[PDB]
C-alpha cells in the first residue's frame, strides 16, 4: 500500500521488457545517427536530453516513476556504440530489498536481448520501402522477416507475458517478504530459461547475416544475394536441429515453420 | 510519426465521416473538439484535438452536421480538373505536411466506381513524383463503370504500397443475410467498423506493430501482390473467434491459398491460451498458405476502449482476390466490342494482365523466376 | 537585486556620481540618491520596518568599485546571520553589480546605433566600417544576456526554490540555519565565486574587459564621423575653395581603413577569449547548463 | 520611465481603446478610472490614474463608451493634412512629453493599409525622428491604390522606427475562421488586443530581466536594418509543450530560411526548474534553425498573470521569412506600375523597400558580412 510494489513493477517491464511501444519506435528514431558512432565517442549529456524527450513526446508521460530511466553504457557486449546500450533504474531504500542490483542486471540482460531483435526488423523492414520504386532478393527478405516477427511474437506473447501474469496473480497470495523475494527471481529465472538466454551461441551469428544483407541492399551484387541465401538458411537449420533435440522449448518449432516448410 | 488521410468523391467523404466519428467517441473526444474527462495513443490521427483530414456538395452535408467544429462521371473528367488545381490542392496537402513532425504516410480513401475514381488516380501519381519515401496505404471500395474501375486499377498496381479491398457487392449480402435491410447509411456503417480496427494497434501501443510499415511488410511479400482483404466476426475463447474468420461467410470477398494472416483480438481474453489455438489451427488444417515460401500465421491483442466483449479482425493476403479482377477484366473487352488515341486504356489492359497472372503464379511451387 | 525596478532606476541615478574618482566621493551623498530611489520606483510600497535597516556602504579606484548595499542587521535576527551571511552576501553583491553594469552599457551602445543610423545614412562610404560596429555588438550582447538568464533561472530562481521548501515545512530554528547556511555555499558555488574555480572567473574578467574597450573604441569611431558630417553640413549651407577641401575629404576617406583594422583585430581578439572560456567550463555539474546556453545553434565549436 | 502611445485612423484608435480595455481590466482600474479595493507597477503607462494616450469619427464612439472618464483615403493627403496641423498636434505631444518625468518611447498603433492613418503615420514618424533624437519608436502597425499607401508606410518605417511589429489581417481572418468560426473587426481586434497586452507583459511585473523597453529591443534586433518581428500566441501542461506548440507554423500570425532571434514570455505559474530541460530537448530535436553567421540563441522568461482577472505564453520572433510578405506589395507595386507633380518619391521607395527585401535575403547566408 505505502511505497506500493505491484504498481512499481509494472513501471520496469514498461521500458526494461519494452511493453510500451510509442517510447522505442520514438527513441530509436531520434537517437539513430547518435548510436552508430563507436564507443568512447558519444557524450551522455547528448543521449539523456534525448531520453527525456523521448518520454514527454510519447504516451508514456502518464507515468509517475519516469523519473528513474538512467542511461548506462555497459564495456562488454552481449557475449560498438549500438550494442553497449541499455536502460539503468535507481530506486530508494525500502524497495531495494526485492530490486537489488544483484537482481537487476537480470532485467538488464533479457533487455539487450529485445533491443538487438528490435532493432535488426527495424531497419530491414526500413529497406523495404527504399527497393519499392536484382529482382530474386525479395524472397529472401522474406525468409530473415518471418524469422525475426516469428520470434518477437513467441518471445513476447507466449514467454515473459505467460510469466508476468502468473506473477502478477503469485503475488497476491503473499505471505512474507522472503517469498515475494521468491515469486521474483522465480521468475526471471524463468525468462532467462525459456528464451534463448541460456550454449546456443548460432543465434547470434544468425543475427550477423540478418543486419549485413541490409547493409548490401542500403548500397544502392547478383552473386552476393545468392550467396548469403546459402549461408543463412544453412545457419537456421542448425537451430531446428538442436532446438527439437529436447526432452515451451518444443513450441517454438511450429512458430518458426507453419506450412511444413524447412522439413529436410 | 503521423497519418495524414485524404477522403475523395462522396463515397470517401461518407466512409471518413463516419471512421472519424467512431475514433471520436472510441477516445473521450468531443464532437465539439474538444477532450471529455469521462492511456490511448492519440497523436498519430489527432494534432494538439484536430484530425489530420484533407478532404475534396456533401461537404455542406458535413458543415451542418453537429461536427462542424472538427475541421462528372467519366474517369477523364476526374483526371483532366484535378491537373487544373495542382496547385491548389497541393499547397493544402504540403503546409500539412511541414507542419507535422514526421510524416508516415497517406491514407487514402476513395471509391473506383465518378470523380472520386479520376481525381484519385492522378493524386496517386502525383505523390510518388514529390514525396518518394512515403507510404500510400488506400481503403478503396469495389461495386461506362467498368472502364473507370479498371483505369484506377492500373494506377493501384504501381502506385500505391498498399490496398484494402472493400466490394458493396458482398457486403449487400451480410446487410441482407444478417441484418435484414430489403441502404448506404447502414453498410458504411460495417465499412467504419472495418476501418477503424484496421489500425487499433497504432492508436493502442503493445509490444510490436507501433507503426504502419509494420503492418505492411509483414503481409505484402513482393511489391506487385500487394492487394488484402478483411474478416470481421463479431455481427467464448480465441478459439472461437479464430475459427469463424477463416469461414468464407464471413469475408467481405464474394489452386487457392493464403500468403500472410494477421489475427487482430480487441478482447481481455488471457493470453496464454493463444498459442493453443494457433496450434490447433495448424492441425485441422483450416486454412492452406503458399507452398513456395515460408508462410505463417500472426495474431496479434489489444485493449478496448473503456469509454466504449471479444472481437476480432484478420487481414489477409489470399490469391482469391484474382476473381475481382476479372469480373472487371471480362466485362471490359464486352464493352470493347460493343461501344485521341485510347491507348491508355490498352496500355491499362496490359498491366492488368500481368498481375493477374502474377497471382495464379503464386499458387504455384515454382513461383521463384 | 531580485526587485530589478528598483535597481534600474538606481544605476541610472549612480551614474553621474560613480564615474569619478573615490577620493571625491564621500557616503553622506549618495544616501539622498538612494532614498530617491525608493520613492520613485515600486520600493515605496513596502514595510517601513526593512527600510530602516537598507543603506549604503563605501568599501576600501573608481565609484564603480567601492559602491556597494550592506542591509546591516542586529538582534535576535541576528542570530540566522551571523556576520558571515553578511560577508557572503557581498561576496556575491559584486558579481551581480558587475554583471548589471556590464548590461546596462550593452543596451546603451545598442541604442546609439538606433540613434546613429538616423543621421548618417547618407555617407555610403562609411557603412562599410560601421558594419562591422553592428556585428560585434550583437554578437558581444548575446554572451551577455545569455549569462543574465543563467544566473536568474538556474541560480536564483532554482536555488532560492530549494530555500523556501526547507522553510515552510521546517521548524526547530536549528531547521532553519542549516537551510539558509547551504543556500549560501550553492550560490557560491552555482556562480563562480568558488575557491578552486579561480580560473574560471579570472577568465570571464577579461570578457568583461573586451566590452569596455569596445564602448571606448566605439565613440572614438562615432564621434570622428560626425565631426567629418558637421563641418559638410556647414561647409555648403552657407554658399549655397572648393579644391582645399577635396584634399580634406579625400585624406578623411583614407583613415577609414586604419579604423577597419582596429574593429578586424578587436574582433579576432574577442573571439579567442571566449573560444578558450567555453574550454574552461569542461572542467561542477551545473555549470554544464551554462555551455549549452551560449552554444546554442552552436555559433561557436564550428 | 514612462511610454506614451499615439493612436491613429479608425483601426488604430479601435485597436488602443481595446488595448486600454483589457489593460484596465487587468489591473483593478474601473472604467471611470478610479482604482478598486479588489504590486503590479502600473507607473509606466498610467499616470497618477489616467492613461498617456494621444488620440488622432471614432472618437464620438469612445466618448458614448463607458469609458468616457478615461481621458480621404490616400497617403498624400493625409500627409499633407499632418504637415497643416503639425503645430496643434505637437503641442499636445510636448506638453504630455515634458509633463512625463523620464520619457523612454513613442508607441504607435496604426494600419499602413491606407487611409489618412497611414499618411499621418508617416508625418508623425519623421517628425518624431527630427525632433526627439534618443527616444525609441516602436509601431505596432497593422498589415492588410492600397499597394502605394503601404509601401510608402515600409518606406518610411525602415529607417525611423527603431522597431517594428507586424499583424497581417489576412492570417488573423484565418485564424477566426479555423478555432473561432466567425463565418468581424470586433472579434479579431479581440485577438489583437491580447497580443498587445502580452507583448508587454514583463514590463508592468517587475522580473529577474526585462525592466526596460530597451531589454527587449537590443536582445532581438541584432542590426538596425533588420528590425521586423512576427508574433506568436499558443493558448486559444509544462513549459515544454508550450514551446513545442509555440514553433508551429500554424499559430504564427504570419501569411533557404532560418531564426535571428527568439524570444518566450510565459504568464503561468509553472515550475521554473524545467525550463532548461525544455531548452535542451529543443536544441536536441532539432526543431528550429538559426543564423551560420552569428551565435543566435532563444531567450526565455516568466511573469505573473493579473491575479483579479491556467498557463499562457507568447513568443516574439525575428524570421526572415518576413520579406515574403513585402514581395507581394513590390509586385503588386510592379502590376500597379504598368496599368494606371514628380510622382519620383514613389520610386524611391521602392528603391529603399527593394535594399531591405535584397539586405533579407542576403541574412540567411553564411558570409552575410560583408
Ligand atoms: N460502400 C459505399 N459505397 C458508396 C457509398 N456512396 C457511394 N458509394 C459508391 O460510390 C459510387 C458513386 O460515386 P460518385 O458519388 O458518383 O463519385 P463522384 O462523381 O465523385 O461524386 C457508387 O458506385 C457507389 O458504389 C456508401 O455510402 N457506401
Ligand atoms: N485588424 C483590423 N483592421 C482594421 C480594423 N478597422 C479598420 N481596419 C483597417 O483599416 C483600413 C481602413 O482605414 P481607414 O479607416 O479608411 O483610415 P482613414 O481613412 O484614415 O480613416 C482597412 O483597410 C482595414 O484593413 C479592425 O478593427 N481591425
Amino acid at each position: 500500500e505505502e511505497k506500493e510494489l505491484v504498481a512499481h513493477l509494472r513501471s520496469i517491464k514498461r521500458y526494461f521488457l519494452m511493453d510500451q511501444g510509442d517510447f522505442f519506435v520514438h527513441f530509436m528514431d531520434l537517437a539513430e545517427e547518435e548510436l552508430r558512432k563507436p564507443v568512447e565517442d558519444i557524450t551522455p549529456p547528448r543521449l539523456e536530453a534525448l531520453l527525456e524527450l523521448a518520454l514527454r513526446m510519447s504516451t508514456a508521460n502518464t507515468d509517475p516513476f519516469k523519473d528513474d530511466l538512467k542511461i548506462d553504457l555497459m564495456p562488454h557486449d552481449l557475449i560498438s556504440g549500438l550494442e553497449a546500450f541499455s536502460f539503468d533504474y535507481i530506486v530508494k531504500w525500502p524497495l531495494s530489498l526485492i530490486i537489488n542490483r544483484k537482481a537487476l542486471t537480470r532485467y538488464q540482460m533479457l533487455f539487450r536481448h529485445m533491443f538487438y531483435c528490435k532493432h535488426v526488423e527495424r531497419q530491414l523492414c526500413s529497406v523495404w520501402i527504399s527497393n519499392k520504386t536484382f529482382a530474386g532478393a525479395f524472397t529472401l527478405r522474406q525468409r530473415m522477416l518471418n524469422f525475426v516477427q516469428n520470434i518477437q511474437y513467441y518471445m513476447m506473447f507466449e514467454v515473459m507475458e505467460p510469466t508476468w501474469h502468473i506473477l502478477e496473480k503469485n503475488l497476491k497470495s503473499a505471505s512474507n517478504i522472503d517469498d515475494v523475494l521468491g515469486h521474483h527471481t522465480g521468475f526471471l529465472d524463468t525468462c532467462l530459461k525459456d528464451c534463448m538466454l541460456t550454449l546456443l551461441k548460432v543465434f547470434s551469428k544468425l543475427m550477423s547475416v540478418c543486419v549485413m544483407f541490409t547493409n548490401c541492399m542500403q548500397k544502392f551484387f547478383e552473386a552476393t544475394i545468392n550467396k548469403f541465401d546459402k549461408n543463412f538458411s544453412a545457419h537456421l537449420l542448425d537451430l531446428l536441429a538442436r532446438l527439437s533435440i529436447y526432452s515451451g522449448m518444443a513450441s517454438v518449432i511450429s512458430r518458426l515453420d507453419f506450412n511444413g516448410f524447412y522439413t529436410e | 510519426r503521423e497519418i495524414i488521410t485524404l477522403q475523395l468523391g462522396q463515397c470517401g467523404n461518407q466512409i471518413g465521416f463516419e471512421f472519424w466519428k467512431q475514433l471520436c467517441a472510441e477516445h473521450g473526444i468531443s464532437p465539439e473538439a474538444i477532450v471529455e474527462e469521462f492511456t490511448d495513443r492519440k497523436d498519430v490521427f489527432f494534432y494538439q484535438y484536430i484530425p489530420r483530414a484533407v478532404l475534396l456538395r456533401v461537404i455542406h452535408s458535413i458543415l451542418n452536421s453537429p461536427y462542424a467544429k472538427l475541421y462528372g462521371n467519366n474517369w477523364a473528367s476526374g483526371f483532366s480538373q484535378g491537373e487544373k488545381i495542382h496547385e491548389d490542392i497541393f499547397d493544402i496537402i504540403d503546409r500539412e505536411a511541414d507542419g507535422s513532425d514526421s510524416l508516415e504516410g497517406f491514407v487514402l480513401c476513395h471509391s473506383i466506381a465518378g470523380t472520386g475514381s479520376g481525381l484519385g488516380s492522378y493524386l496517386l501519381e502525383r505523390l510518388n513524383d514529390r514525396y518518394p519515401k512515403k507510404l500510400v496505404q488506400t481503403y478503396s471500395v469495389f461495386p461506362v463503370q467498368p472502364y473507370n474501375s479498371l483505369l484506377t486499377l492500373k494506377r493501384l498496381t504501381q502506385n500505391a504500397d498498399c490496398l484494402v479491398v472493400l466490394d458493396n457487392t458482398a457486403l449487400n449480402r451480410i446487410a441482407t443475410d444478417r441484418l435484414h435491410i430489403q441502404s448506404f447509411s447502414q453498410i458504411n456503417q460495417l465499412v467504419s467498423t472495418i476501418m477503424s480496427a484496421s489500425t487499433t494497434t497504432l492508436r493502442y501501443p503493445g509490444y510490436m506493430n507501433n507503426d504502419l510499415i509494420g503492418l505492411i511488410a509483414s503481409l505484402i511479400p513482393t511489391p506487385r501482390l500487394h492487394f488484402l482483404m478483411t474478416g470481421y466476426t463479431p455481427l467464448t475463447t480465441v478459439l472461437d473467434v479464430m475459427r469463424r474468420l477463416l469461414q468464407p461467410k464471413n469475408v467481405m470477398v464474394s489452386n487457392h491459398c493464403y500468403i500472410a494472416i494477421l489475427n487482430i483480438i480487441q478482447g481481455e481474453v488471457d493470453p496464454t491460451q493463444v498459442h493453443k489455438s494457433l496450434q490447433r489451427i495448424r492441425e485441422r488444417k483450416l486454412a492452406n498458405f503458399i507452398p513456395w515460401g515460408p508462410a505463417s500465421i500472426q495474431v496479434a491483442l489489444s485493449r478496448k476502449s473503456p469509454y466504449l466483449r471479444v472481437s476480432g479482425l484478420m487481414m489477409a493476403n489470399h490469391t482469391s482476390i484474382s476473381s475481382l479482377f476479372e469480373r472487371t477484366c471480362r466485362q471490359y473487352d464486352k464493352l470493347r466490342k460493343r461501344e485521341d488515341n485510347f491507348d491508355e486504356m490498352d496500355t491499362s489492359r496490359e498491366i492488368v494482365q500481368q498481375l493477374i497472372d502474377e497471382y495464379h503464379a503464386a499458387t504455384r511451387p515454382d513461383y521463384i523466376s | 537585486l531580485g526587485q530589478g525596478d528598483f535597481i534600474r532606476h538606481l544605476m541610472d541615478l549612480l551614474k553621474p556620481e560613480l564615474v569619478r574618482p573615490a577620493t571625491t566621493l564621500y557616503q553622506h551623498n549618495l544616501t539622498g540618491i538612494l532614498e530617491t530611489a525608493v520613492r520613485a520606483t515600486n520600493a515605496q510600497f513596502d514595510s517601513p520596518e526593512i527600510l530602516r535597516r537598507l543603506d549604503v556602504r563605501l568599501l576600501e579606484d573608481t565609484g564603480w568599485d567601492v559602491f556597494s548595499l550592506d542591509y546591516h542587521v542586529d538582534g535576535p535576527i541576528a542570530t540566522v546571520f551571523t556576520r558571515e551571511c553578511m560577508s557572503h552576501y557581498l561576496r556575491v553583491f559584486n558579481f551581480l553589480w558587475r554583471a548589471k553594469r556590464m548590461e546596462y552599457i550593452l543596451t546603451d551602445i545598442r541604442k546609439g546605433h538606433m540613434c546613429n543610423a538616423k543621421l548618417l545614412r547618407n555617407m555610403p562610404e562609411f557603412s562599410g566600417v560601421l558594419h562591422q560596429c553592428h556585428i560585434l555588438a550583437s554578437e558581444m550582447v548575446h554572451f551577455i544576456h545569455q549569462m543574465q538568464y543563467y544566473i536568474t533561472f538556474e541560480v536564483l530562481e532554482c536555488s532560492w526554490d530549494e530555500l523556501w521548501n526547507k522553510v515552510q515545512q521546517a521548524q526547530d530554528l536549528d531547521h532553519i540555519i542549516a537551510a539558509h547556511e547551504v543556500f549560501l555555499d550553492t550560490i557560491i558555488s552555482r556562480c563562480l565565486l568558488d575557491s578552486d574555480s579561480r580560473a574560471l572567473l579570472n577568465q570571464l574578467r577579461a570578457v568583461f574587459d573586451q566590452i569596455i574597450e569596445l564602448q571606448n573604441a566605439q565613440d572614438a569611431i562615432y564621434r570622428a564621423a560626425l565631426e567629418e558630417l558637421q563641418r559638410r553640413l556647414q561647409f555648403e549651407e552657407k554658399k549655397k575653395e572648393e579644391e582645399e577641401e577635396n584634399k580634406r575629404i579625400g585624406e578623411f576617406k583614407e583613415s577609414i581603413p586604419k579604423m577597419c583594422s582596429q574593429l578586424r583585430i578587436l574582433t579576432h581578439f574577442y573571439q579567442g577569449i571566449v573560444q578558450q572560456f567555453l574550454v574552461l567550463l569542461t572542467t561542477d555539474e551545473s555549470l554544464r547548463f551554462l555551455s549549452f546556453r551560449l552554444d546554442f545553434n552552436e555559433h561557436y565549436k564550428a
